[PDB]
């Protein structure tokens, strides 16, 4: 059963130097008794940008985020504190839960203001129902062959969803059910490059696909590219 | 009963072993004075994640000695194809892959 991430609320309108809280529930706990720690993660997503990890094991903070940024929480209930906010910091907050396969994440907090790994992925493409498309990830900044590479969909300000991931040295792969007839995904190990193809395009397929490194101290993402279909 | 986790090293003193239930079998020796204390163990298909597949067979798997070196025996579930094994946390965990088929 896939757990179901909830945030709260679904937009926050502050001025610059409040403090602000902002939830994350989980349908299922995320902390893993085995090693006790919590399976979650903050993203923030700023205007033009991809998401960018703030917080991962519910409260470590990736490098270069802010001690005004504060991760707390377990189990079911985690929160997310910005101390004194910037007018920098206008964003679309996503919690995701890495407890369990499919990734999934929350619908976010919109953040509205009024007072050398590389992941490249080519430009927008368009187009016609009926059609495929091959998705592109070039890599470079590491050594490729040992990490999972993940795909990622996100419709415009929507939750994202974790399609699925691929390992190159192995070329085993992990499918989300939901999208195990719509994505296939292949690696070409000459070229350290990552391959996402898309069948059947429908209007429902239109959005913006990322490949991603997920998680913890080298979250990774490629720039994405908007697929818009006819 | 519980205990805090083990914070020391664990080494494996042989090859993970496949049981006739399928299921593997890992014997550990470990080097800390900590114990008793909670093993931490689980399986993974991806170590940047550590997101858990499979699960411990053992339940509840502890030290019991409060000794240097001592071993303690777990059984793990792997999932269907690859995975690592984990032991302990930190930098100084122990992995080692697992194939099941
Ligand atoms: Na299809
Ligand atoms: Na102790």
């Amino acid at each position: 059963m896939d757990i179901v991430m909830s945030q709260s609320p679904s937009s926050l309108a502050v001025s610059v130097g409040e403090k602000i809280t902002m939830s994350c529930k989980s349908s299922q706990s995320l902390l893993y008794s085995n090693n006790e720690k919590n399976y979650l993660a903050w993203y923030q997503q700023k205007p033009g940008q991809s998401p960018k990890l703030l917080i991962y094991w519910a409260s470590a903070r990736d490098s270069g985020v802010p001690d005004r940024f504060t991760g707390s929480g377990s189990g079911t209930d985690f929160t997310l504190t910005i101390s004194s906010v910037k007018a920098e910091d206008l964003a679309v907050f996503y919690c995701q839960q890495y407890y369990s396969y499919p990734y999934t994440f929350g619908g976010g907090t919109k953040l509205e203001i009024k007072g050398q790994v590389q992941l490249q992925q080519p430009g927008a493409e368009l187009l016609k129902p009926g059609a495929s498309v091959k998705l592109s990830c070039k890599a470079s900044g590491y050594s490729f062959s040992n990490y999972w590479m993940h795909w990622v969909k996100q419709r415009p300000g929507q939750g994202p969803e974790w399609i699925g991931m691929i390992h190159p040295n192995s070329g085993n792969t992990k499918y989300n059910e939901k999208f195990k007839n719509k994505a296939t995904l292949t690696v070409d190990k000459s070229s350290s490059m990552v391959y996402m193809q898309l069948s059947s395009l429908t209007s429902e397929d239109s959005a913006v696909f990322y490949c991603a490194r997920l998680g913890n101290d080298m979250d990774y993402w490629g720039q994405g590219t908007s697929v818009t279909v006819s | 009963v519980s205990y805090s986790l083990c914070t020391a090293a664990f080494t494996f003193t042989k090859i993970p072993a496949e049981t006739l239930h399928g299921t593997v079998t890992v014997e550990v020796q470990y080097a800390g004075t900590d114990g008793p204390c909670k093993v931490p163990a689980q399986m993974a298909v991806d170590m940047q994640t550590l997101t858990p597949v499979g699960r411990l067979i053992t339940a509840n798997p502890v030290i019991t000695e409060s000794t240097e070196n001592s071993k303690m025996m777990l059984e793990l579930d792997p999932p269907f194809g690859d995975s690592y094994i984990v032991i302990g946390v930190g930098e100084k965990k122990i992995t080692h892959h697992w194939h099941r088929s």
